[PDB]
């Protein structure tokens, strides 16, 4: 029922920066938990960062300082600004939103850190 | 166990009077109330009168201001005085004893009939 | 008393009413169980198995006898209103005083039982009465099978069979005696209550309730190996002007959130009284509930006012699980939260939209001929009998942690208020 | 999603994760139980015991048949999307609507069952199928023992044996039928699910879960003395990106007091979702939990933020019992409240002091080679992978009386604030 | 420590005290159960039933063996203080560390058991010891009945009897093994603890407690079909200066309303400590409670002060059910709420009036010779030993909804206070 | 224990008005639930109106606008003012008061809407 | 019970097209969705396509924008159109019916093979 | 772990006064329950007085007015001032302190009321 | 299981000295404390002395400042030195081992008697 759209991926040079975005529309209202996952080709899916219901930020070991996550409740949009990219970051990034106990996944954008 | 023996039933002319007696024996110190019940042909038993150890007395709707009940603690007797009887009063009357723990005991039952007139 | 129509708009559904039958009085009858059967065989066969069986019964009879003998006594020892007895030293609650008075009432019965048991010792009937009823554990099986086996097979052959039969009975006795309900004893002896006691066509619900009443052990005899119990048979009476209603709460929508009105499973109306009912201990019949005592209890004033039609006072809580229903049929129509549940009218081809300010959608046969819940198309009932901006402000939490967290916030605001007062008094 | 490292400093320990297997779909198979065995003996032996056995079965078959016949009906009576039926009058929750739809789906099956039973009446096989499977109560014991006994012993000799065998079966039937879980029926007939149904090496955990799913009685036949049940066999599927974690809270020290973080026994992470899990109804395997539906539920925002690494928001409560642990091994090291528990490093000869401002001491193999808890010397694990002034202000109480006493204090402070306001308005 | 006299005025009744016996230490003895009996018959009779019986035992022995083998291990492998072992990876609470240390202590015992079992394989004694005790499932029944039957009846005749006897034992085994308490095993083998272990006249309460302690399975042998358990026998010691009191709360009247002081069922005093006791897991003897560990727990300061005689601090709640008593006998007199309960002095002819400002009426033998409760006349006890305007302000609610509704009112008053502050700051 | 007395019934002409009253005395104190029932001869008893503990009024279909109910806590009196009577209203009216879980019934007054 | 009969399997040249049909019979008013599943030698069954009573259609990752599915309610048939087949598409296809109460029913199964080319 | 020391006992004449004291040191902090017990030679131990957690005082029948008990939380000290002694008061007095569910006993001082 | 063997008992003159030894064998790494207990004719067993793995030692009321206990971890022995014996000290002494899980083990027991003098 809830439609998730994400944009901002694509080819990027090594050492550059990107700002992924993901918006939600439909019956979603109020503060909700949003997260960004990653899955390299031929590798299991892993979490990049998450914003809990109350705004408490969480970051993975690879995203402790290189990446930053933010939430815009009025627009139900989650942003992930990748300040410093490395060649191993090349993977598919998936947006996730949780409304109560229901978890909705979006069509993951692909990011290639070319060199 | 409380054993109840009834007496005083029979036939009576309409508008007459009758006295029904019920003798009790047993652990009566545990019995909360003593009274009389009635069953008519084709219906279940219904309460007629009851008297508590404190003398508080209640009657049925049809028995209010029409019948009376009394007790004698010394000779351990229960008496029912029937007055201003009607042709619809013919039935079977039972005396009962109710315990503080809601146990009920019934007598052998006596049939009271009234002439049509 | 209950505004069934308005409660539907807040998701509170009231089911079909049922009356109440209460046990105002009880008939008391004593049941004597004799655990040792009588083997009529003149060759004394089976005596060895009976001796072994006696040794096994001691593991149950002795614990019961010890428990009864060491039970505390609260009353120590005529006229229609004489003194029952003397108050024993200690503390005795109303339940213990009532239970003790019941044991005093059985004093005369115990004197009779002691004389009847002598005749039960030598009788060979399975069920006998002199009312006081006595049942022998396996006498029926012995007379119909073990007695005729001796005349055909050897004593050894069916002697072992008697052993296994008695062993099975011990396994059942320890299951029930190892409180006690009459259903257990009835099942143990495989005999109906109407077959045990010849006293009075009553509905299956009444017999099921009679089998549910507890039985108390009045005495145990270590010499005759017999146990006697006091059985109470209820006199059910219909309590006029008494109704028990079942309350079902569905999900209610508030700004795309899911809320529900927390209410007791059953609510009761008795004249001017309105409150919950603890039917968990009662039996539910086709048209009435059979209870041992009035199950009613007083509700919070906000819930009592909510059920009286003032739906603005109804308490509401967030739905935190899938247990709470999201749709329910009501009087031939469908009542559902059509935001989280897909509601379709006259076919799946169109979805009915529920405005965010409306919490529950009521769909009646006068509007939609067929209603589809999550694709489940259903035909509305033509015989069914199913625009106000209602706002509910009494938000409540069902767990102590949530209340504590909110209470900490209130305490912090109180400290800020006191500080602002101190500042105002100091500056002014 | 969970900051396992920071939670250790507040005494919250997260165990090894396990995935989740959920029953997305179920295969439906019908099981017919025929309670009367067939004695192939041409001399009609055992007929007397069977007649008596029939009388005993009535005590179970009749109550079940009466309960089914008097059960309320919520749907009253093609195409891929036709109307299922008509909404019956009354109130029916989603659970009852779902259960009723399941009984409607069995309408075609019931018509088939009525024809199969005719062949089951005269067959003498213990387990037979035509899938629909039928099992006779004691046919296996009769064929292997009671049938050959007639040819060697007299009819009387082993006739009594058949009686005791049937009596044992009745004691087992009344234990399970007196909801119903497939494990009960499997144990009653002493037969494995793989032997009953020939449908598909699966782990013991999967079979244990299949034996845990409930079975519903679709019909009872009083003439053939047979009961039929609908058995659901689950199709387990691994729910990707789903993890269930076990949470263990140890004692936490605050100014020589003992506190602990109250958290659910199990917590779950599913993509962006974080919350508790009700695994009490699930089966725990070596690497996953097998559940009938998503056990997740929404937690309080303070607990969700606490588990997300913001340990300053964690709720804390006073330790009022010895149930709460005071020490626990974590990833090859020891995590304990070394104030109330004696912690020793490299031997009992020296005790490690925990400053009053530190709540939990974390001891790793990089510091102490051996750790002694209350004198229990343990060797640290070399392969294990185990200075911030954290303050927790969200004090919470787990009992309603404590909250009420604190709420009364807040109300008294509110009255004083209102009085001070009245004084200020009157004087100023 | 408790002001029993003042608590009566608020309806709190303290029963007769009892000491406490605590299990400071346990004796450990191992019990080996051999499920396969030995049939001494040289004609190999009964072998077919034993083969079938073995197949049935697998349904229990295999699940137990699989559960033990797959159990997680938290310690992996001398001197009086050497290292017990190495911490295994994972998370292990104090309970698991303690349980694991117990299994390590049994390592030497297991090496002995493996040698004793060889002699148990060929012995034919029902109970044998070499302490380690071994019991054969039905060896006593076999030797006393099935062994002599072969010499008189045919092998076929009593061969079927052995089958039914073994079948009964399986039904009992699956009842207890399908935690485990020693009472279950004692009942299964129909043998007393004093007959099993010859170690030390003790009261029935001590044996009942010994039969209540749990037993743990240390190993299972699939070849010999034997199960061994570790039995702990407690060494009871009387804890000096320890008292357990039972607290009974009666209805208390406040302005024609009914209130009661909510208190734990049992309260304990141990020197300077005063608090509740969780006796639900303990055994109650004639003069003491037998507990596995100190059942005490810390109470709220208001309840601790209430029990210390400061009755103005006692929490009070509205009576919402008939469960709460309205009258109770205390030390030979009657303590009751004589407003809702009819109290009569020296006969029913006069009712004692209780002023609305008095909550509980205390009637002593010095005033009324006979006391009548609802017409139940009772004689006062001459040996019994049974004007202050007390006010209780600590009103408390036992349900979360009531607290939430009151908390919402407090929050609304806080908002009004903040608004009045804003108005004062803006105008002034 | 609680005595209930009701007054104000009797004969009344069609289209007139009446004000039934019912007072309670004894151990009754504070706010309590009060209700008025009705039972026509040869018909089952039905509820007319009720006042809950918190003052929330309730009315039956026949009493939605024709009848009004009020409570006087200081006098423990419940009033039922029948503004517009109809011939079918002729029946016995019973006062009911609930104190906790106990329900007390009064001796019902009779109202006859003559014509 | 819902009986499913499959048809249309066999051998096909790579790059060709095939039409698979599945006929259903029973209490289809209770079936929520109809679709097709695939098993390959050496792996478990996987979803291929499914269509609900409302016409909502979903496909697998490998079937997205490559295959199609359709239904005919009047003649009670389920049709699967296979186009742009690849050598890796050789497998056994099954048609299934899913009930509102999560009951699943499977057909007899048909084998689809594609020439190597 | 908690060390309890008590002082102030010894020989005393009949009719005189004494002030027993008992201090606690170690992990004890905050308000705690303190009590004083007594045990005559050849007699069971009995309680003299107790101070609960919240400061509610308790006294035995023999200590209702003759004895007074006080607590000093800042010093974790409990005092028992025996204002009027009698010859039967000759016994051993034991200090008791409760920290949670744990009860600690001190080495009891002896008081002899000589005459 | 921990096996305990006692030695050093017998007869001694009043005012003399005696040395009692107890040898332990088994999983002693699990034993929390080792000590000695005493039973006198006509009364239950009472604690005499105990020493923990850390060397912390406690004594009975009658043994305080009068007896001593010691251990040798290398040769795995428990020694009890008895000095300033009294005529009331004649009894049976046992050595015990207490486990961290509260399991207790007892030795065979040795009788110690003192002459009246």
């Amino acid at each position: 029922e809830v439609q998730l759209v994400e944009s901002g991926g694509g080819l990027v040079q090594t050492g550059d920066s990107l700002r992924l975005s993901c918006a939600a529309s439909g019956s979603i209202f109020g503060e909700n938990a949003m997260a960004w996952f990653r899955q390299a080709p031929g590798k299991q899916r892993e979490l990049v960062a998450r914003v809990s219901t109350g705004g408490t930020l969480f970051y993975a070991d690879f995203a402790k300082v290189r990446f930053t996550i933010s939430r815009d409740t009025a627009k139900q949009t989650v942003y992930l600004q990748m300040s410093s990219l490395r060649p191993e970051d090349t993977a598919v990034y998936y947006c996730a939103v949780a409304v109560g106990t229901r978890n909705y996944w979006g069509q993951g954008t692909q990011v290639t850190v070319s060199s | 166990e409380v054993q109840l023996v009834e007496s005083g039933g029979g036939l009576v002319q309409p508008g007459g009077s009758l006295r029904l007696s019920c003798s009790a024996s047993g652990s009566l110190s545990t019995i909360k109330a003593l009274g009389w019940y009635r069953r008519a042909p084709g219906r279940e038993r219904e309460l007629v009168a009851s008297i508590t150890s404190a003398g508080e007395t209640n009657y049925a709707d049809s028995a209010k201001g029409r019948f009376t009940v009394s007790t004698d603690n010394a000779k351990n007797t229960v008496d029912l005085r029937m007055n201003s009887l009607k042709p619809e009063d013919t039935a079977v009357y039972y005396c009962y004893a109710e315990s503080f723990v809601l146990n009920i005991y019934w007598g052998q039952g006596t049939q009271v009939t009234v002439s049509s007139g | 008393q209950i505004d069934i129509t308005k409660l539907q708009h807040v998701g509170v559904l009231v089911n079909s009413p049922k009356g109440m039958k209460i046990s105002q009085n009880f008939e008391t009858r004593y049941l004597i169980l004799s655990l040792i059967p009588k083997i009529e065989d003149s060759n004394s066969c089976g005596d060895q198995q009976i001796k072994q069986y006696k040794r096994l019964l001691d593991r149950l009879i002795i614990p019961l006898y010890d428990g009864l003998r060491l039970q505390k006594d609260v009353i120590v020892t005529r006229f229609f209103g004489g003194v029952i007895g003397t108050i024993a030293l200690g503390v005795a609650t109303s339940a213990q005083i009532t239970a003790a008075v019941a044991l005093v009432e059985a004093k005369q019965a115990r004197s009779d039982i002691e004389k009847l048991k002598e005749a039960i010792r030598d009788t060979n009937k399975a069920v006998q009465s002199v009312l006081i009823v006595a049942i022998k554990s396996v006498q029926d099986y012995v007379n119909k099978e073990i007695v005729p086996c001796i005349a055909r097979l050897g004593c050894e052959a069916c002697g072992l069979l008697l052993g296994l039969a008695l062993d099975q009975h011990y396994s059942e006795l320890t299951n029930i005696f190892g409180g006690i309900k009459l259903q257990g004893i009835a099942s143990l002896y495989r005999t109906n209550i109407t077959e045990i006691f010849t006293t009075s066509k009553y509905d299956i619900y009444d017999l099921l309730f009679t089998e549910s009443i507890k039985v108390r052990v009045i005495d145990v005899d270590l010499n005759d190996y017999s146990i006697t119990l006091q059985v109470r048979l209820p006199l059910l009476t219909r309590l006029l002007n008494t109704q028990i209603y079942k309350v079902d709460s569905i999900s209610y929508n508030i700004q795309n959130r899911e809320w529900y009105i927390p209410l007791p499973s059953h609510i009761m109306t008795k004249g001017a009284f309105l409150g919950g009912a603890d039917v968990k201990e009662c039996i539910e019949a086709f048209s009435s509930y059979i209870c041992p005592s009035d199950p009613g209890f007083v509700l919070n004033h906000e819930m009592e006012s909510c059920l009286s039609g003032n739906i603005s006072q109804c308490p509401r809580t967030t739905v935190t699980s899938d247990i709470v229903p999201r749709y329910a049929f009501v009087n031939g129509g469908v009542v559902a939260n059509c935001i989280t549940t897909t509601c379709t009218c006259n076919g799946i081809g169109n979805r009915i939209n529920q405005p965010p300010d409306q919490g529950v959608k009521i769909i009646t046969h006068k509007e939609c001929n067929t209603i589809g819940i999550n694709g489940m198309l259903f035909n509305t009932n033509k015989e069914g009998t199913l625009p106000d901006d209602i706002t509910l402000n009494n938000s409540v939490a069902l767990n102590p942690i949530d209340i504590s967290i909110e209470l900490n916030k209130a305490k912090s605001d109180l400290e800020e208020s006191k500080e602002w007062i101190r500042r105002s008094n100091q500056k002014l």
